[PDB]
């Protein structure tokens, strides 16, 4: 009965939204006119109207949603498009909208939040690609910080895969994307898409995968992340026990997550599953959600959510054995510092998802220091670039000056100081 | 759904006002009387990029066209699609320059530049959705290159907001279509310097090097060329008219493509270029066609590759397609051929996706080769204006129409700025 | 019983009188020929026929003539539709001095016919516009004759205000200052509803593109039922005409509240929304959903007067108004502790066929006096000052009786009223 | 109910009246034999404005038709219509004016005036209350100019409150017909700025240029040009004839126009005038194409706004229209063009809407404009009056006719006073 509002921005966000609202509207009995718990309120007629901060600039963003199957599910005034376009960069997306699309919806956020019962958090999906997925989050996040207080805002992300990265030009967006997540910090996952494509190749038996299969998986991510406020309470935890409990400081909030649902119906419905074998497959290095090898860093504090047919005996047995495991290089200051939270619905899939009908799922969520290799790779690319004054003009026309990329560079160098100071021992 | 007004000027300009307006009038289902013939209903809502309502649901394009003499605007009017243009916006010239530049520039087209601004303020009044005028010229012409430059002059000095996509035909210097075409080329490559935003180089041999070498046509035509001069290459403008995964638009497109505000030069290929004897043996997929673009045979512009740096790259793709092998095979050829590819560029593309494929094509991977390294063919033109400068080939014609010698020596010291702007990367 | 009389002047009165007497017949059981198969407004005959108490006075005969030949031929008694010969021609001077005083004695003889029948009368409702001639000239002459001949009765009046940006005439600022000053001493409580702000609600809220002349009148015509649903039906707290006349205006030079009707939603936007009694009190004080272009974020709320209709409950009414006063996202007064007025009534609004307001179980009419109406007059102070700087258009007005000092003696009264909105807006020590 | 009495004057006066009494007789549905023929009862209910009921249910118009040569006046009796006129209302001289203003003002035409004013009272005493008279004439020759001023100043005394309209035809240099053209229209503005409530300026040069460039005809003869252009702007008074939502008759529109009582000169225009071919391709919404007329290709007088400032502008519309798109299209036109308007008036436009379009049209509109660019016509006709009067070119047909040489120097300074008043408000 605990309540939230979700955000699907950009192509990655809105196909994750196709997926995520599809699974919300299948795990509740939401049929396309309204009459058949945790995200809406009803009317005099009495019917599911999903509360909704969305932001989209384009001509034809979600007009395919409006033409789609679920067309009278979403009430149209709450879903936001304008008459003009923000041309896509961090700069133009930041600075021709701050009179246009976010400031008449600062009055619209009236209806969508007040009548929720437990006003607990927001769920924001963003991509590090371009000036909609990454650059339209910043305007939004300073609105949420300056008007909301201490509510949680959970960032789900795509990481730019460590060799291939395609949108409007990524690094000058990305540097102030994380200089944006400096401002408002709760917890921010990333996914490398290439590891998804290869686990699609090997665990799933999908030869020539496509665009669809990623976003249903990000739907199962947000499902087992924040459906603990939605389903039954055995040891009922929230995102209030997720954001407080993963990451201590606002410097490093970048975890990774390999599920029991990463395995398909054709292949791993065959395999026997138990809690130990699932958590072993979780802490194995190949299946990770961002392509960083977990052994090349320090496991800071793993904060678990649980689905499936788990038991408090065996989850604590696996927790204890993982905490003993030392090829998992643990952090120095404490082996402890976890969190667990309970639901009980076994995986029977949504249409368009290729996974199995097994009785179980486990949601690995782990913070590691082992991604500073990829962060130094991205910082290497940015300071490889900017010293030749390439792509100056259409970042500097609308507000993102030459000295502002350099202050962003030195802020992120201090953040790599925070990386090594958290990772390394102290006396 | 965002408006374009397809600007075009010259004897090429009103002929490129046939074949661009074939594929667009096929894309949205335009009958010869205007009223609708297409089937699906996504084609009717996005259609008001170009056309305009009437009584009875008739659609009529808003396009500014300039022609040289009244004898060339009519040979496209009595064609299959000439009945559809309302004929107020065909402007006309009593006298042309006859392979020169400025007859209709100062004094003969001074009344024509004072009437098309009674026209662009008559059909680019309602620019509520307009992102850019796709503006093209022909630069051997006098009314297509004098007025076409005075379309650039008394618009782009006022409003700098527009994208400037030139299919403006620079005549190539191996076998030029006229001996005297260098003189009005060196004012024109200069007139490509100041304002242009996304810009190809059309050298007509590089369209003439398509039908024989790639498409296996024995006897081509300009009207057979003109499917490639513009009609395939306005598959740049598709995302505003049809949606996609990663939707685009030209003003949105215009802000990734301009690093340094002048340099503007490409080398594309509309990657479907196979014959009908080589249509039997090609799989139509988003991998295979772009992997056929990379050769030395598929270009619409200038340069043989390995002959310079790749300062930017762009892309527009088609159809419900695969998100992975777009990004598996683009980097599989980016970082394998590390000799050609420049060191200091990671992520310069903008992979846009268009849902509706071009008509009759199963899957049509399209790609555009951005660059700035076209200067293996643009120092050869600029060393052949100075032949007519020193010996004064036609200045006795040139100075009489309100002209001094300071106008064409400005375009000696200021055309060379673009040569002085590859000065940083040689 | 208690009963009152509607008066309409000009085009802007007849074209909304014919749209507000539309709503009254569909509220009750009266079919348009009169014989029904409410006795405050209507009047019985001996044969079951019903005749409303309404005078439609105007000068130009081609706007009253649709009443005499339309659907409603036999409803109005034909001695109550009073027409002239030539129109006022957009002059305050013609409609107050030259062409008006022939009709001062006919209408003031017909008003006694309706009020002799009246047992104990309460109000005379006026529907005049500030733009034209007979809506501002003859209206001013009417209200200084009603107060003389009918003593101390309540007189309510409306407006179609001259908008800031858009205007349908050039001689509007001359008429509007000349019509406020001479009715500043006779009128009791005027309603400012600007004609421009009803346009924009028809874009955002009730999304009808190209709203015609009718679809402004039906939205104004629903206010007049909501203000006078207490004289017709039974309620928990019925509020009569005198009842909220004193709860609204603090000083007798300050009588200009504003109006706001809370549910205006399309029938495609009545699927998805609660219409809750706390949700449609948020929407009255939003600056977008008002009905005059003056935002009260620059103003202090001198008073409010709320009126509720439909299926409301008097527990959740007081829960909402507490939740209003606490927040500082919405602003309030500095020295008026009580500040409010609440009314309740039972019958929900009835939708006339062909309308666009969808059928809503719970409707709210809102009335408030702000200190933010000064910016619509310091605007109008200067726009008349552009005109009268070079004596534009004065030759038309001076030819029919006015001296040129009556442009200044009505200017200086109006130029001293701005301090009357500044001396009360300042805090007290 | 609010009567109008039509006056005509000259050969140009009788080829406007024979084409104006054709358009209005199509609106009210009247046969050429004079009976009633239409379908709706909304037509006949305001027929007592321009017409008059005769016996047997006939309908005759109230028009006093003059000329000094009977050759014009017979040709109206044998036309497409013209049997509906009463034959008593035709008055005409015996010998012509000689294309001379002095002949047509003092000696040749003043015998006719006491018969012409004598018909006018008979069409005035049958009335209820007149809005006022209406005179259609030309500033070229003596039967239209000299009679036209003598008719106006003999009426404006005896019937002063009732308004007066006139439809002048001012001469043009590049299309000029008579050598005496600048010698008449300079001397008759002096008698026209005193006794007229609302004047227009409809010159034949502009009506040629809109006939080859907008309508795109081949042979614009005087019947095919007067009807489609200048006999249909006189149907701007459908407000006074048909009911509408927001209406404004002929008198309500004069008070929003003249900010000083000597500046009443207007430049009309009609909005749908597309072609025979381009009627197929355009959109009958409320656009801004002919509705931003500033590019002045469709203006019915010579001079245009680019050179000066509009004082006040009208727009009288006709059709089942929406009153939002009237008003936001008075917002694309006052701000996208910005400095051609008077600084000290912020809302220059008076609008009106009525409900019966012309025949065959969904939509129509009429534009009436006042400007400070109209002073360039009045300088330019006084340049060719100063030049010819310097050497006393054609003088002696005027000194021998009772007019002295003092009455020319009055009508040159007073002609240049109107240049002085309009140049004051040029930018200010
Ligand atoms: N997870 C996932 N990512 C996708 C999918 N399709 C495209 N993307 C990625 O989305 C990234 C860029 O984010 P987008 O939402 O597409 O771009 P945007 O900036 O938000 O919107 P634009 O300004 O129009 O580009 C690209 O790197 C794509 O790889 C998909 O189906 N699933
Ligand atoms: N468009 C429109 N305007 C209306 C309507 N009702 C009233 N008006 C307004 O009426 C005001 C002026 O009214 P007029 O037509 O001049 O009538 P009047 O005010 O009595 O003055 P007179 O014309 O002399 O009768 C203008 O501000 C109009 O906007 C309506 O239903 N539609
Ligand atoms: N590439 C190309 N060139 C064209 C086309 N139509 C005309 N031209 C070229 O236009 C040039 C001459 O056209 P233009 O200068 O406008 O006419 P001119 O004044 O007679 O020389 C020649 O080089 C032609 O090759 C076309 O469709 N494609
Ligand atoms: N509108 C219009 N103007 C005309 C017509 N015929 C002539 N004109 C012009 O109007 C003027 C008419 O001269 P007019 O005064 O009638 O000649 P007069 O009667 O003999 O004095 C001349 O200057 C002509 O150029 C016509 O049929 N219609
Ligand atoms: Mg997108
Ligand atoms: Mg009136």
């Amino acid at each position: 009965m605990r309540e939230c509002i979700s955000v699907h921005v950009g192509q990655a966000g809105v196909q994750i939204g196709n997926a995520c609202w599809e699974l919300y509207c299948l795990e509740h009995g939401i049929q396309p006119d309204g009459q058949m718990n945790t995200f809406f309120s009803e009317t005099g007629a009495g019917k599911h109207v999903p509360r909704a901060v969305f932001v989209d600039l384009e001509p034809t963003v979600i007009d395919e949603v409006r033409t789609g199957t679920y067309r009278q599910l979403f009430h149209p005034e709450q879903l936001i498009t304008g008459k003009e376009d923000a041309a896509n960069n961090y700069a133009r997306g930041h600075y021709t909208i701050g009179k246009e699309l976010i400031d008449l919806v600062l009055d619209r956020i009236r209806k969508l939040a007040d009548q929720c019962t437990g006003l607990q958090g927001f769920l924001i999906f963003h991509s590090f690609g371009g000036g909609t997925g990454s650059g339209f989050t910043s305007l939004l996040m300073e609105r949420l910080s300056v008007d909301y207080g201490k509510k949680s805002k959970l960032e789900f992300s795509i990481y730019p895969a460590p060799q291939v990265s395609t949108a409007v030009v990524e690094p000058y967006n990305s540097i102030l994307t994380t200089h944006t997540t400096l401002e408002h910090s709760d917890c921010a996952f990333m996914v490398d898409n290439e590891a998804i494509y290869d686990i699609c190749r090997r665990n799933l038996d999908i030869e020539r995968p496509t665009y669809t299969n990623l976003n249903r998986l990000i739907g199962q991510i947000v499902s087992s992340i924040t459906a603990s406020l939605r389903f039954d309470g055995a040891l009922n935890v929230d995102l209030t026990e997720f954001q407080t409990n993963l990451v201590p400081y606002p410097r490093i909030h970048f975890p990774l997550a390999t599920y029991a649902p990463v395995i398909s119906a054709e292949k791993a419905y065959h395999e026997q599953l138990s809690v130990a074998e699932i958590t072993n497959a979780c802490f194995e290095p190949a299946n990770q959600m961002v392509k960083c090898d977990p052994r090349h860093g320090k496991y800071m504090a793993c904060c678990l959510l649980y689905r499936g047919d788990v038991v408090p005996k065996d989850v604590n047995a696996a927790i204890a054995t993982i905490k003993t495991k030392r090829t998992i290089q643990f952090v120095d200051w404490c082996p402890t510092g976890f969190k667990v939270g309970i639901n009980y619905q076994p995986p029977t899939v949504v249409p368009g998802g290729d996974l199995a009908k097994v009785q179980r799922a486990v949601c690995m969520l782990s913070n590691t220091t082992a991604i500073a290799e990829a962060w130094a790779r991205l910082d290497h690319k940015f300071d490889l670039m900017y010293a030749k004054r390439a792509f100056v003009h259409w970042y500097v026309g609308e507000g993102m000056e030459e000295g502002e990329f350099s202050e962003a560079r030195e802020d992120m160098a201090a953040l790599e100081k925070d990386y090594e100071e958290v990772g390394m021992d102290s006396v | 759904m965002r408006e374009i007004v397809h600007l075009q000027a010259g004897q090429c300009g009103n002929q490129i006002g046939a074949k661009f307006w074939e594929v667009i009038s096929d894309e949205h289902g335009i009958d010869p009387t205007g009223t609708y013939h297409g089937d699906s209903d996504l084609q009717l809502e996005r259609i008001n990029v170009y056309y305009n309502e009437a009584t009875g649901g008739k659609y009529v394009p808003r396009a500014v066209l300039v022609d040289l003499e009244p004898g060339t605007m009519d040979s496209v009017r009595s064609g299959p699609f000439g009945q559809i243009f309302r004929p107020d916006n065909f402007v006309f010239g009593q006298s042309g320059a006859g392979n020169n530049w400025a007859k209709g520039h100062y004094t003969e087209g001074a009344e024509l530049v004072d009437s098309v601004l009674d026209v662009v303020r008559k059909e680019a009044e309602s620019c509520d959705c307009l992102q850019g005028f796709q503006l093209t010229h022909s630069l051997g012409g006098g009314t297509g290159s004098g007025m076409g430059t005075l379309l650039i002059s008394k618009i782009r000095e006022e409003y700098p907001d527009r994208i400037m996509n030139t299919f403006s035909v620079v005549p190539s210097p191996k076998v030029s279509d006229t001996v005297v075409e260098p003189y009005n080329a060196t004012l024109s490559v200069h007139q490509l310097v100041e304002n242009t935003d996304e810009t190809y180089c059309i050298d007509n041999e590089a369209l003439y090097d398509i039908c024989f070498r790639t498409l296996k046509l024995t006897t081509p035509t300009y009207g057979d060329l003109n499917h490639l001069v513009s009609a395939t290459m306005s598959g740049v403008t598709t995302c505003l008219r049809f949606p996609g995964q990663l939707n685009a638009d030209l003003r949105k497109l215009a802000v990734n493509m301009v690093p340094f505000p002048r340099l503007h030069f490409f080398m594309p290929g509309f990657a479907p270029l196979t014959s009908r004897g080589s249509q039997q043996y090609r799989a139509l997929t988003v991998p295979e066609l772009t992997q056929q673009m990379f050769d030395a045979k598929n270009m619409m512009a200038a340069c043989d590759p390995r002959h310079g740096r790749y300062l930017t790259v762009a892309a527009v793709f088609r159809g419900r397609m695969s998100m992975k092998e777009v990004d598996e095979q683009m980097l599989n050829v980016q970082n394998k051929n590390s000799s050609y590819f420049v060191e200091w560029i990671p992520n310069n593309v903008k992979t846009a996706v268009c849902d509706i494929p071009p008509r009759g094509l199963k899957m049509s991977a399209t790609f555009i080769g951005n660059s700035t390294a076209i200067q293996e063919l643009f120092k050869r033109i600029s060393e052949q204006f100075t032949a007519m400068f020193r010996r004064k080939a036609f200045l006795h014609w040139y100075t009489g129409e309100g002209m001094d010698e300071m106008e064409f020596t400005e375009a000696e010291s200021n055309m060379n700025d673009l040569v002085s702007e590859y000065q940083q990367y040689q």
